């Protein structure tokens, strides 16, 4: 079935997991602006199952039209932005789902957006799903976590503003 | 005292005077006619291009009175290729100037890859078999009137790019001169030998009666009442030396009229293997330098098209606003092929189009991909840039009248994914003439008593739309394609 | 008495009066939004639609007091293929008028060809396996709603195009029917069994719970309150009509929104090897007769999207003025492929383009370019139908809200080589709906009382520029290659 | 559950929903034409006007489904003072909506000055006698329909205003009601009797069979199948009202299609002086309460004018960006009276004007203008608010379309010398109205539930030009003078 209804056990900055999977290195991901941190710099995170959520607690900023990725504003003044693969803008959001608004102020694990990972592994460049801040100049220390994560439970990413 | 420099545009004509920091204090700008007789053809009016330089520097004088003998020394900074022929008894052209953007002569370009003289012209001037270069011009004026050539041997009548003509009518007919960038850009000249090619002179059949004596760019080559005149460069090989790119692997973007790309290469001249043209710019002194080139013909000349003619915007400063009213251009692109395609595809008969259209494109659509263009451009040549080099720029270096557009800088950052430095000098083609004949002069002795006044006053990095990037880019790649061989032939 | 004609556009929604001899005593107009979701798609608002139809109705009769019985009889012409479907049970749609324009269900389009289902689907409807056709919009609302199709077997809800969705809500939802001119444009329709095709039902998986009882062009359905409702035909077979285009071998073009030239093959069903279309029209009394067809979704669309999107002219009358200031189009083609390309292309993924700039490329050459790719594309269909026919039409019979560019008019002439022959009457779609209602009602008793009003205003025949035909049409081929296949897939 | 609100606008029609906090879930606007029979002269459709309504009605439920049983009730506002009268029977208008703008019936205010009648009827209404109200924009559509007078005393035909209008045809006919700050608004009703002043009717000559029970601001006064219709007040009253000014002192200024600016006065009627009028408003809970008013006709109805008939911006919005290019408007004063001048000058006759133009005025300067004169105007009722209390607004608070201009706010705050407070709730009309219902139906219980919702997002505050004040001012003054008493009577 499906276990939403249900109650969940429930729960320095840190960023919880916008998405399940094991983390791989940002300078892993094919290309260039995420491995070499040009667009900033943070991880990226090979999916393994259907939904992104809110890595911390603020409010949504863009999510873009093909519904692949949104960028989000921590109250303790954070830009992070998740970015489901690499050039997949060309998939014309065939695969996503919208769950949430541009301006919606959100909880950590709130959902944003639903995918399909059986579409999108047989479909995008790559899979993997870079998650970065995207303010660096404002942060002074990032130490990135390792291993397993799952989705709004893990976290991947301790800030020190 | 002062340094004047007069830097006559494609579009506009402006002087301007500096002190011995570096500022400009004043700056006058004489826009004027652009001729199209035919379609693919320009041009422009000798007179009415020194009627306009003439003006302006009898106004920056006057603007703030000084005069004459407050004045070190006059630099000239010119549009490139563009190819005047006169009567040298009269002073009065043969003709109107065939401008660098004409493709009037595609005809003569043919005969000459006919005959497998490609080779042989890359190697000796570094260009191409194009209509863009000036030689093949210079054989149209000749083979269009009656009796020219004959004349030209008996010396009646002399050839010149628009420097050479600046400087003769400042200079009574006395000093008739060319320097070492202006002239390779003609075709006619060897980047090796620094000297007139005399195949090349035989093969288009100029007499070399007609030609300048091609000078240096920093060097007393006359005086001018009006004093002495003692810098020359091409604004594009100006540009580079405003911007200090004077040492090799240092590179910069003029978002001009077209767009052109130039980095220094120092004492090797590097053969292009990706489209890319070898040409001649200045070194720390004045000197000979090579440099890398990608020459693309239509940039802020897209924003006077859509003012106009197609009278979309009545400023091209309000092309931001309308163009940052949209989000995206619904699938619009918009080839600038006007005159043929420049770098680094070099195809005479591409002519302009726009693509992807549907019922709701509405004006700030077409607007919005005007401005984009120029961005892809841009791309095409820098990714060509690191392939015949080897490096990678990691920044991009810029000058020119649309860098005031904060739209298509940040959108250039975004579709190249680097950051892009402005300066808060927007006149760097002036500086670079200005310094170029201050040194001369003894005014100013090099380099590094200029070095501090290289702000870089705004700095643009890719925001987090350069993930879109590539997707963007491979639209306006099969956009081209179709825009390509479009006149018959 | 009076009769009144419901004409429901693409564009427009007007209803108009006439007494016994033919007059037009009254016409109302009102212009509704069109709403583009995505790109290649439009969509009407069902509700928008009755909204404005109404309106018209509840204003022909008051703008000279007329109501209902001074009135004979309601005559529905409509804009054809527009697919709608609603909860029977509140008359609520669930979801928009995907529009025959509409290139959203290209993907549906492929399948049928994958299948082989290509030979099928021309023989049994004389159709092309295209998303113009509303057989395929069907599919895409019930795959697209969760449940719409189960609950379409237990019969909730029901299909129509426009004249069974407008006279339902004026038959507060007794009657549900579709004539046979409307219905043979559904993909769905057999033209020799003239009932429903099962097998187009079942690869498309319609339930026939959905379908109306197609009925015939002149003949009362039902009643109105608001009153006989007595005569039905798609607005291009019922322009035919008012053209008393009734034998074979007669024609008829309307720039109206797309320009469509039908014509009349009487008894005979002719397949057209050409990329033509088989539909069914009206023989003398509204009987079903076969036709020949020319579907081209961009004639007087383009002078809209001028005026709205690019702001280029206020009014579509002023198209005439700004193309009559230059001569010619300086080498600018455009190709007005907003909703891909109808006959005898069927391309739904090539778009709109414009072609051949130039710096001295004006917005009156654009403007003017507009108005010649509406007379490019009827000699594109012109040319196919004497191909498939065997006919050489020696005048061509116009009607259309476009007729009254007199610079088009000429400029079509030209580019034929044959004589335009233009009514004083512009509006025969509404005329041909309304002989179809009085016929039924017992109003006319047939055509030959109406013969002596086709009065043939204005002719236009070949001036000297007739010989720059094939090069101007020449250019306008091989700028049509370019735009097609522009969208990916 | 929600509440919706209808809010009927001189220009638009628009719903909007609510959820039991105070947001906005949803809002549709639907425009609509405005009839210009003769220059004075504005109309509406009576049924054009109930078309949009429905539309949007039948739209807000729909966008995010809900109906009729997540719905606690309805709330009305509507704009003042155009006159409907209709067949009672048939539901059909025996004419047009004759707007308030409207200037038809100076005539018959004529007669009403030469008589005498100019005291009693300030004293029994507060207003003034001049075409805007209601009263005898009834007689002219008496005194123009053969018989309709005689057949109002049959009660064939009844009056109303839009708030009745639009009820009416939501309750098939069964209610009819106006509300107390509605009924005001007619000169036809005593504000201290609190019903229909029967002398006004007399030199008027309107049979009472005509008028509406006047009922009150909040209280169920029907159901509406489409559930309780709740509350009504003017649009102007409850914006006063959605802004809780609900006690005395309070004001504010909605930038609407016109200016009004009122302040509540509570249980005091207060006679002006200064060519301010005595209105209606409501209290805490919707009960009457006094206020006091300036109304100009000509706010942001002059940017759709710009926008509309002279073209020069294709969006109100980009007003802002035009008029602040220029710095200044070159001397250039705009008087918008375009349907006369409405408070405190109350001059029929005057029309729009241009003033103080020279050769180098270009359309930005006409742009910033037309914005200059909304603020000036204010400035005109303001300084006339003051004298008439004895109160000094220290900031003001303000509401409606135009307040999204940022410059308009801005010099609204230096031409005034105070601070502007902007709502980050820009629909404080609807709002108003919402509340008005949500108390009757009993969903809200008042205001102070409602307080924590009045956030003043943005503050304006005098910058460094509030120096010149004055001096543009006064040039405003003498240009008001010469628009005076141009139509010659
Ligand atoms: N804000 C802008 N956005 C885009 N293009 C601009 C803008 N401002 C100026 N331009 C364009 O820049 C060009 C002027 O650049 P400039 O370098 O001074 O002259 P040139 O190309 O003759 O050397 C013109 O073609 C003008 O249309
Ligand atoms: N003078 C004109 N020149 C060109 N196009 C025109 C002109 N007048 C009207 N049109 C176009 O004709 C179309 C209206 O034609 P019409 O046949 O009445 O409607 P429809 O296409 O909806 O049946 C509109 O698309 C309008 O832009
Ligand atoms: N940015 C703007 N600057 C100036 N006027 C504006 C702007 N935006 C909207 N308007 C004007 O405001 C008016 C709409 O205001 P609104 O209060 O919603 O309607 P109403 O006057 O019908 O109650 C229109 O007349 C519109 O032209």
């Amino acid at each position: 079935g499906l276990f939403d209804k249900l109650k969940s056990l429930v729960s320095t900055i840190e960023i919880i997991a916008p998405l399940s999977g094991e983390i791989v290195n940002i300078e892993d991901v094919p290309d260039v602006v995420f491995a070499e941190k040009i667009v900033g710099d943070g991880i990226a995170i090979k999916p393994t199952g259907n939904k992104m959520v809110a890595p911390v607690d603020g409010t949504i900023g863009k999510i873009f039209e093909t519904n692949h990725a949104f960028s989000i504003e921590s109250d303790s003044g954070v830009e992070l932005f998740v970015h489901f693969g690499i050039d997949t803008v060309e998939l014309k959001g065939e695969g996503f789902k919208r769950i949430a608004e541009e301006g919606q102020r959100v909880k950590v694990g709130d959902t944003v957006i639903e995918f399909d990972l059986p579409l999108l592994e047989e479909k995008a460049k790559s899979t993997l799903t870079p998650v970065v801040i995207s303010n660096m100049d404002e942060i002074k220390e990032l130490i990135k976590l390792s291993g397993s994560v799952t989705v709004g439970e893990t976290p991947v990413i301790r800030i020190k503003k | 005292k002062y340094i004047v420099a007069l830097d006559q545009g494609t579009t506009s004509s402006r002087a301007v005077v500096m002190d011995h920091d570096a500022n400009i204090i004043s700056v006058s700008q004489r826009e004027f006619e652009q001729i199209y007789p035919k379609p693919g053809w320009v041009e422009h009016d000798p007179m009415e291009i020194w009627a306009t330089q003439s003006s302006t520097l009898v106004e920056v004088l006057a603007k703030a009175d000084i005069s004459s003998d407050q004045i070190a020394a006059i630099g000239i900074t010119n549009q490139r290729e563009t190819t005047i022929v006169w009567e040298k008894e009269t002073g009065k052209p043969i003709y109107n100037a065939i401008v660098w953007q004409c493709r009037r002569t595609a005809e003569i370009c043919e005969h000459l890859k006919r005959d497998g003289l490609e080779d042989y012209i890359r190697s000796n001037t570094g260009l191409v078999i194009d209509p863009y270069f000036s030689g093949t011009k210079v054989k149209w004026i000749l083979d269009h009137v009656e009796g020219s050539r004959e004349r030209a041997r008996r010396g009646e009548l002399l050839f010149g790019t628009v420097d050479t003509w600046l400087i003769w009518k400042m200079t009574q007919g006395r000093v008739h001169v060319t320097d070492y960038t202006n002239a390779s850009r003609t075709m006619l000249f060897n980047i090796h030998t620094l000297d007139w090619d005399d195949k090349m002179l035989e093969v288009l059949d100029i007499p070399r009666e007609m030609l300048p004596e091609v000078r240096r760019s920093s060097e007393v080559y006359g005086q001018t009442n009006i004093i002495p005149i003692s810098g020359i460069a091409g604004d594009q090989q100006a540009a580079l030396f405003g911007q200090l790119c004077v040492k090799e692997g240092m590179a910069k973007n003029t978002y001009g009229t077209g767009c052109f790309m130039l980095m220094n290469t120092g004492e090797k001249a590097v053969k292009s293997e990706n489209g890319l043209l070898t040409t001649i710019a200045c070194g720390p002194t004045g000197e000979v330098n090579y440099a890398l080139e990608g020459a693309v013909f239509m940039a802020g000349a897209s924003i006077q098209w859509l003012r106009d003619e197609m009278k979309l915007i009545n400023d091209a400063y309000d092309s931001e606003y309308f163009a940052t009213k949209v989000q995206n251009t619904n699938g619009v692109y918009v080839v600038p092929a006007f005159t043929g395609l420049g770098a680094p595809y070099w195809d005479p008969y591409a002519r302009g189009a726009i693509f992807g259209l549907t019922r709701g494109v509405n004006a700030n659509h077409i607007i919005r991909a005007t401005l984009e263009s120029i961005a892809y451009q841009t791309r095409d040549v820098l990714e060509a840039m690191q392939a015949d080099s080897g490096i990678r720029l990691h920044a991009l270096r810029v000058d020119g009248g649309a860098v005031a557009n904060n739209f298509l800088m940040q959108f250039q950052s975004d579709i190249l994914g680097t950051r892009v430095e402005r300066p808060e000098v927007r006149e760097v083609t002036a500086l670079g003439a200005a310094y170029l004949a201050g040194l001369a002069v003894g005014f100013w002795q090099n380099l590094d008593e200029l070095q501090e006044k290289a702000v870089i006053e705004r700095e643009f990095r890719p925001g987090i739309e350069t993930t879109e990037r590539n997707y963007r880019y491979a639209g306006w790649k099969k956009a081209v394609k179709r825009a390509m061989a479009w006149e018959e032939h």
